[PDB]
């Protein structure tokens, strides 16, 4: 399974007027852990994209979406919004559907005009999964699904949203063999983004 | 998945469940499985819209359901679905077997819940169904699939296409599986998570 | 097979095995598994027989073409990006280059040594120390124990000595020693007294 | 899916009552956790027929034990060792009170006594939440800069009931094979108490 | 899994991790991978050992002297070869053998040696043992060496970790020097040694 | 290669109803049309079987042997020491698990216990067993159970389900099965085991009131 | 499937059952298997290429005049089992069969589908040249009823298309009508 | 093979073709496929186990007295398709079939072999209870002739064994006789 | 893997590799792949992990049983015959001993050294020099060149040094040197300074 | 097959056997396994060389210089890698290269070296060369060394034999030093050296 070679997990949650996206930092060759600095979350303005799956495909899609969003911003003279970027990601995955990329993306951001949270995921069928509560991706998706489904509650404040998402990621990563070696959490607000590194098991 | 189409005395109604599954895991609890091809042509399954709209603008005529059927079957043959709608020639209900073959029906069912839904359709379908009776029947077939099939769950989406008027899409027509309130609140006190680094990101 | 790299305070040290084995016998015990891409960039490569040298010479030709075209030395970061693009494109081509590379360079504009590990899929990652294939299964524990970002070239060479001794002790095959090259602000040199 | 938790002078073994084949529901109430007497509760999930055979043979073995020892209450460790030597594509869990009166949960040869253990299809959805909420993993005292871990206090049987109910509600939400009803068996000095809670039926 | 046993002037140090996994799912992080066959024999695995302990109890009842490490390892290796992917060390002390380690694997091999590491993380444990091992290690130095060797494998090997269980086999039997959580141990080692510099924190 | 498909059953306020079609299919060929697959084992038990017909006849032989051996040295074999539905079910499950050279069948043992409790259990070639207010086998597990489960969704619905309601539900399930199952027959047998009236075994029932008129429009 | 084309005194009668199955499950029990590829040319199968053949036959009708049944069989062959039945005043009612091998055979009557295997002897012993419409209809009814009785993958209503100089007449027979035969 | 057993007013007639094939090659074109396992019990495979069944039936006849046709079918089943036809004055003529599944079915008439497929519809329409000997013989002749006409692996002469209280009568019909039917 | 034997005028010299490798790592580098069957017979064995030692110990037990039973040292010819019978029987059994052996002995009755090569199939052959597996693919060309029946033990040891040097030079894997034992009229002794 | 080429003070010695087999059937004992690409280039195989020779003719027409050994070996290596079980040496002399041997193999490998042996009998040829090779061999000694190495391979390797074809690549081109039947050569070597003592006669 190409997606399972490198491992890693991404989770996005919605708070009250703010969004959080978090991922683990491990890059590995199956059992062997190679790097603890392979961040899987990228931003293209005020919209964040977490990509799990095959690491080469993660890098390729990061480059491709940087290209596409730079051209979009130049042509449109405006930054791409989370919904438009979700559509762009969906269409870009489709353009390679035969011989696909082995990735699961997670879009997270706040629409600048309406100013309200947005998170979306993409499944194997390629269907956009736009969720009001949380999106999980990666090897520990099951662990994350249960953890988020138990911990999440609506309208979390940013300081509570941080704690909820970080606990969900830490406890799911602890139970996934291919995930860990540190975690990073982005708290995305209307005006600012706060990036935090979490203390966690280094085995 | 559970999808049913039910032709009634003045139109057609299609319904679906809103559960998406990654094997045994429910990825999306509220997936919308009824898709517009045109304003009055909808499809559900277990490019065509844009081409249909372009041809409608080119010919200055309302799309035929047969046009969508033909294009979709030819697309699948080049490389299951229920397509139902109303056009100047009446109401139609077609199914496409993704290898290329198509058939007409007065009531159809697709997906893993197809048999459980078809049991209800066979038991209760009759000629000269009224709009309300047909909506009730399609909802009951979807509910049978929901309760009896593991791949079907959550809510019922209904789209009603009546000949003389515009199509009405009933997102989450029934919501029989609403979750109960949790026994406890799992809100962590702030400071529960250990943080290594904190930084502001220049988005 | 054995491709090791260590980035120290002032330089990048790359070590590669000397043996060439085709089937039943060792054809050569003095092979050099590195190409100088640039006056301050060096690429070690490992993997299946023909692909390694074919890819290395193709990359060297393209990097020299860029350098001549722009009258400018591509940074190690840009060279590693190009190599990653070439590997990631070929992995979904008719015949992939099954080649793993370490790109060690000295960035003259940032005045910093840089080491990049890229696997045949195109998985680029900038590392303090690197190793491809089973060679990392023995050397990573020693490097985690002893590596310090502030080591001098002498200390990095001593740590490579330790890693190579461990590989010789525990890994079954005879890789006939290593060739060690140092990438520095002064360019590329080879350690003979290793 | 089954779940055993040991606590302060109590142990609970809980499991969903749904029985399935492929994507079809066989029955919505097939009890999965059995009160075996002697203040021992057991469940052999996995392949159904091998679990049934193992339970039957263990009941035979405990009957012979009662014969030889004059109906003595079989200790939880003796039962665990018996279950090993009997061992089937099964993942057995037995819970009870040890000879010191503390809650004990044994997971299965190669038996392991553990403070809590989940098993079955949705073990991965349930167990991490229980690590967090029972063992306080990854939780630190606020304001200590991650220096002081949250002390591992003991949960009363009420709090453990709440945790089990919420874990199985979440597993029911996100696992298609889980949830028609929740069967919880509490083992205490008084005896074995049985509780049943409804879960979503889709 | 990662298990190591090495002999030094003070007896034998047996260190193991605690993790167990079903694929990528970490089933447990507190598995006991060392079986105490006797007060003087430790079986390290990465039913069999229940059989061996039963045979040892029978030998203790029948014969005047304790079962030798050679005999126990030969029993296990014969049994394994009869049913011929597993690796075990039989670590023990006998008055007429001294401290002895026998490595046995599923292929039927049986090796007497000074140092053995087994499991998916064995190479990472070797990397540390080979470079830091001495015969004249103090008991504290040897215990730390085993703890550090398992820590290396737990860090780099995905299927190794949980906690380090240290055992010490002396002339008077084996001593259980306790369980160390790799989460706490990694950080403690990182501050006290200054190693793992690449790890943020 | 000779097999029978459909066995459906539900329990109601006073007993159990079980039915099956009388057909033996040789692959795609509807070869045999007289096969009986409901096997009464007393006034209180019926064993409906599906799958391989040869194993069905073997199981019938075993059941008759049970009824014979139970009467040995047993003067109360007639009334008080007669075979219960549960004893038959456990014997059959033991047989299936022993053979499992598995017997390629699925068996629903339906009946009423001597104390009046409705017995309805399932067992198949793998030894997998379960109980439910409604049971179905093979292709009926998908079409019949949704229909029967609308009548008794849960345990508490059983006491509110009358004889005639369950009877008409079972008849409608047979009609639907004949509509949509290719290896099914128009002819089926039905057995009611009421705690009051006892075993009431009907044979050669007809699937009736089928709708085909709407075909002329298509 | 159980399809049957029979040339008779006034034309050709093409008939088929209405059951389609995916495994043991009857996906559709009232399917219309008779396909009108051209005005008086109807075909059966034992769908995409049917549209392609309708396309090519309209193109031929525009460029070269009305195609014959031989023309339709030829188009099928060059695009490629099939029973092609048709009528015209020159050739009268015609039946062509294109078994899986791809060869084209002109026949007085043809039977195809899994159900056909069970009625080879019956149709052989019962067919007569130049039957009347009533006799041809009764013959097809009896043959298809036996094919339905024996073939699990065949059943439902029996549909017939009668092709003649008078026009196209569509018939339907329900199980209440033919099972009692 | 094309074997056919038919009970009739006075007993049972068992008949079969005479062709055996290994691939397209006819290994033997005059084989006698009707096997006498006991005095009035004849079977027809659709050889070693036939000897074993005769052995067991002689042992049964010595111990427990004359076996029935059901006894013969039971012995086949416990050793194990087969058509077992026989006659006795208590049960009259009986036909049992044991298809590949291993189940035993008592029938009024039975057809087996590859040729049976082509005459399922014919025999269903043409069979009648308690036919006369002449009528039963003509029925079997027509059925087997159609089976031979359609089945490539069936042919040669048609052999019949007529079992009755009077005795066992063997009949043979040549292609010059039945192919013209 | 490496099992060499050379019969010279007065003695048999057997050399065997010291390395023991399981999977990714060398478990041991001091393993003795020889069993003394008799005071003047020595058996070297090579093959897959577990079969070799099991077979060697079984053979040793049976040979010692014969010797004790008959109060007589079995000749090398008889010992090799027994070993060949055991290998030839097992190869057509349910679990063969997939083991190759060299049996070097000094026959006290005939006062001559004897060297026998037996493969897992049971193919016994009496040789002047022998080598099992790929080891013979390198050594035979040197032995054919330099072997003389009249060599002294010193010359045979020098020729073994030549063969081992060739194996180290050209054969890919590292076998960690060889243990060399001499079988002579005085018994069996190990050459430590090899 | 057995082919060897080694460089010494006097140029390059190229020696090959002659046998060709179809399974166990020896089809021919007189196959020429060395291709004379140029008066200064020898190809050794164990269509391709037809293409290479045509390219060399075209090169020698276009440019003033003769095609280098490096260029010819890389032509062949690119050609083989494009269609990627074969091994060849490209042996030659160029004023601005000196004596040069390039080993090319079916996998696309290309190695410059002093000594190469290829074919089923390569291990025996190596065993002889590695132990008798010196840089300062006389031309007679080097020719004898090549003949003896191919003789060793032919004796021990079943698929090697026939006759030894010796080529010598000097500054002024390659020299064909004749064909030697392994049957006669084996005996001649046995008497003159006293080697092959195990062979009766």
């Amino acid at each position: 399974d190409p997606s399972s070679i490198n491992g890693g997990i991404v989770v996005a949650m919605t708070g009250k007027d703010c969004v959080a996206i978090a991922c683990d930092l491990r890059l590995g060759s199956q059992s062997l852990g190679v790097s603890n600095k392979f961040e899987k979350i990228f931003h293209y303005g005020h919209v964040f994209l977490g990509i799990t799956g095959l690491a080469t495909d993660v890098t390729t899609l990061n480059e491709m979406f940087r290209y596409k969003t730079n051209l979009y911003k130049l042509k449109e003279e405006r930054a791409i919004e989370p919904e438009t970027f979700t559509q762009l990601v969906s269409s870009s995955l489709y353009e390679r559907r035969f011989g696909p990329y082995f990735v699961g993306p997670v879009v997270a951001g706040i629409n600048s005009k309406s100013g309200k949270p947005f998170i979306a995921g993409f499944d194997l069928i390629g269907c956009i999964d736009e969720a009001k509560d949380f999106i999980v991706s990666g090897t520990a998706s099951d662990q994350l699904f249960g953890m988020c489904e138990s911990l999440y509650e609506p309208n979390l404040e940013p300081e509570d949203l941080f704690e909820t998402i970080s606990q969900a990621l830490l406890n799911a990563a602890d139970r996934d063999a291919l995930s860990g070696w540190g975690a990073v959490v982005y708290i995305i607000k209307k005006d600012e983004v706060v990036k935090r590194y979490l203390k966690m098991r280094q085995d | 998945t559970t999808i049913v189409g039910v032709k009634f005395n003045n139109g057609v109604v299609i319904a679906a469940d809103t559960r998406s599954t990654q094997g045994p895991i429910v990825a999306d609890k509220n997936c919308a499985k009824l898709h517009r091809i045109s304003p009055k042509i909808w499809c559900a399954g277990a490019l065509i819209g844009s081409n249909i709209e372009l041809h409608s603008l080119y010919t200055s005529r309302e799309p035929r359901v047969v046009s969508a059927l033909q294009m979709l079957k030819q697309h699948l043959f080049k490389y299951y679905l229920i397509v139902a709608g109303v056009d100047p020639t009446g109401s139609h209900l077609f199914s496409i077997h993704a290898h290329g073959s198509t058939d007409v029906g007065y009531y159809l069912s697709l997906g893993s819940g197809s048999l459980a839904a078809m049991a209800v359709l066979e038991s209760h379908w009759k000629q000269d169904l009224t709009k309300e009776e047909a909506i009730k029947l399609a909802s009951d077939a979807i509910q049978a699939g929901i309760w009896n099939d593991l791949g079907s769950g959550s809510n019922v989406d209904v789209c009603v296409m009546e000949i003389g008027k515009d199509a009405e899409y009933l997102r989450n027509y029934l919501t029989p599986n609403v979750r109960e309130e949790k026994q406890k609140s799992y809100k962590f006190p702030r400071g529960t998570t250990a943080v290594l680094k904190e930084s502001i990101v220049n988005i | 097979d054995i491709i090791l790299g260590i980035r120290v305070q002032d330089s990048v040290i790359l070590a590669s095995s000397k043996a060439v084995t085709r089937g039943i016998s060792v054809l050569k015990d003095s092979d050099d598994k590195t190409r100088q891409l640039s006056p301050h960039t060096l690429m070690s490569f490992a993997g299946e027989a023909g692909d390694t040298v074919q890819f290395a010479e193709y990359i060297q030709a393209n990097i020299q073409l860029y350098s001549i075209r722009e009258d400018y030395e591509l940074s190690p970061q840009a060279v590693s990006s190009f190599v990653r693009q070439e590997l990631a494109k070929s992995i979904r081509s008719r015949r992939p280059y099954q080649v793993n590379v370490l790109i060690g360079g000295y960035d003259k504009k940032k005045n910093k040594p840089e080491l990049y590990q890229i696997d045949y899929l195109g998985t680029k990652v900038e590392l303090p120390y690197g190793a491809h294939g089973y060679s990392g299964f023995y050397t990573f524990s020693l490097l985690d124990h002893h590596y310090r970002p502030d080591m001098t070239t002498e200390e990095g060479l001593d740590l490579l000595k330790l890693c190579v001794q461990e590989l010789e002790k525990r890994m079954p095959m005879d890789f006939k020693g290593v060739i060690v090259k140092i990438v520095d602000k002064d360019g590329i040199r080879q350690v003979d007294d290793f | 899916t089954i779940l055993g938790i040991a606590g302060e002078d109590f142990a609970v073994l809980a499991g969903d009552t749904r029985n399935i084949t492929d994507y079809s529901i066989n029955s919505r109430y097939e009890p999965k956790v059995f009160d075996c007497g002697d203040n021992i509760v057991m469940s052999a999930n996995g392949f159904a027929a091998d679990g049934d055979a193992l339970v039957k043979r263990f009941k035979n073995s405990v009957k012979w034990y009662h014969f030889d020892h004059n109906d003595k209450k079989l200790s939880i460790n003796s039962a665990a060792r018996n279950i090993q030597h009997l061992l089937y594509y099964v993942h057995t869990i037995i819970a009870g009170l040890d000879e010191d009166g503390k809650g004990a949960v044994y997971s299965f040869g190669s038996y392991e006594r553990e403070q809590c253990r989940a098993g079955g299809a949705a073990a991965s959805l349930i167990m991490p939440f229980l690590d967090n909420q029972v063992n306080f993993k990854n939780q630190y005292e606020p304001g200590t800069n991650g220096k002081v871990k949250k002390p591992l206090k003991y949960l009363s049987v009420e709090e453990v009931i709440k945790l089990v109910r919420d874990s199985f509600t979440s597993a029911t939400e996100r696992h298609i094979q889980v949830g028609d009803g929740l069967e919880i068996l509490i083992v205490t000095k008084d005896g074995v108490r049985k509780e049943f809670y409804e879960l979503k039926r889709d | 899994t990662t298990t190591l046993a090495f002999r030094f002037q003070g007896g034998i140090i047996v260190a193991v991790d605690s993790r167990a996994t079903a694929g990528n799912w970490v089933a447990s992080q507190t598995v006991k991978k060392v079986i105490e066959i006797n007060p003087f024999l430790l079986g390290t695995m990465a039913f069999w050992e229940t059989w061996l302990g039963s045979q040892c109890r029978l030998h203790e009842l029948r014969e005047k002297e304790r079962i030798s490490v050679a005999a126990a390892s030969k029993i296990l290796s014969n049994l394994v070869y009869q049913y011929k992917s597993m690796g075990t060390m039989i670590c023990g002390y006998t008055r007429k053998e001294g401290p002895t380690i026998y490595y046995v694997d599923s292929d039927g091999t049986r090796l007497k040696g000074d140092i053995f590491c087994v499991g998916s993380g064995q190479t990472f444990a070797y990397g540390v043992l080979d470079s830091n091992y001495k015969w004249d290690l103090s008991v504290e130095d040897a215990l730390y060496l085993g703890k550090r060797s398992i820590l290396a494998a737990a860090h780099r090997d995905a299927y190794s970790g949980g906690s380090v269980n240290l055992y010490h086999v002396t002339e008077d039997g084996w001593i259980y020097h306790g369980n160390h959580d790799v989460g706490e141990l990694f950080w403690k080692v990182k501050e006290e040694e200054g190693s793992f510099n690449n790890v943020i924190g | 290669i000779v097999t029978g498909t459909s066995v459906i059953s539900m329990k109601y306020d006073n007993g159990v109803i079980i039915a099956a079609d009388n057909l033996g299919s040789y692959g795609s060929l509807l070869r045999f049309n007289g096969v009986e697959r409901l096997i009464p084992v007393g006034d209180n038990t019926v064993v409906g079987i599906s799958g391989d017909i040869s194993d069905m006849q073997h199981i019938e032989r075993l059941l008759k042997d049970l009824v014979t051996e139970n009467a040995y040295d047993n003067p109360l074999a007639d009334a008080e020491e007669a075979l219960e539905p549960s004893y038959i079910f456990e014997y059959l499950a033991t047989v299936m698990y022993q053979r499992r050279n598995p017997l390629w069948n699925a068996i629903i043992v339906a009946g009423v216990q001597s104390n009046g409790d409705q017995f309805l259990r399932y067992v198949n070639l793998l030894g997998v067993t379960y109980s439910s207010p409604t049971l179905a086998t093979g292709f009926g597990a998908h079409m019949a159970n949704p229909l029967l489960r609308k009548v008794v969704d849960r345990e508490s619905d059983i006491p509110k389900t009358t004889v005639q309601v369950a009877e008409e539900a079972i008849v409608n399930a047979m009609r639907v099965l004949y509509y949509r199952d290719a290896r099914s027959s128009r002819n089926f047998s039905l057995a009611i085991i009421d705690k009051n009236t006892g075993l009431t075994f009907k044979k050669n029932l007809q699937v009736e009131n089928m709708k085909w008129d709407f075909a002329k429009d298509i | 499937t159980s399809i049957m084309a029979v040339t008779f005194k006034d034309g050709v009668i093409l008939g088929a059952d209405s059951r389609t199955t995916t495994g043991a499950y009857i996906a559709n029990r009232v399917t219309d298997k008779l396909t009108r590829v051209h005005d008086k040319i109807w075909c059966c199968r034992s769908q995409a290429i049917a549209d392609i053949v309708q396309y090519h036959l309209e193109l031929y009708t525009s460029q070269y005049g009305t195609p014959s049944t031989e023309t339709a069989a030829s188009v099928f062959k060059e695009l490629c089992g099939i029973i092609v039945a048709g009528y015209d005043d020159k050739n009268k009612g015609e039946v062509y069969t294109i078994p899986l091998g791809g060869s084209v055979h002109k026949l007085p009557y043809a039977i195809a589908g899994s159900g056909s295997t069970f009625i080879y002897g019956y149709c052989d012993k019962n067919f007569r040249e130049n039957m009347s419409k009533e006799e041809t209809v009764d013959f097809i009814k009896h043959s298809l009823s036996q094919a339905i009785k024996w073939d699990g993958s065949s059943g439902g209503v029996i549909r017939m298309v009668v092709l003649t100089a008078a026009g196209v007449e569509r018939l339907i027979f329900y199980p209440d009508e033919y099972e009692q035969l």
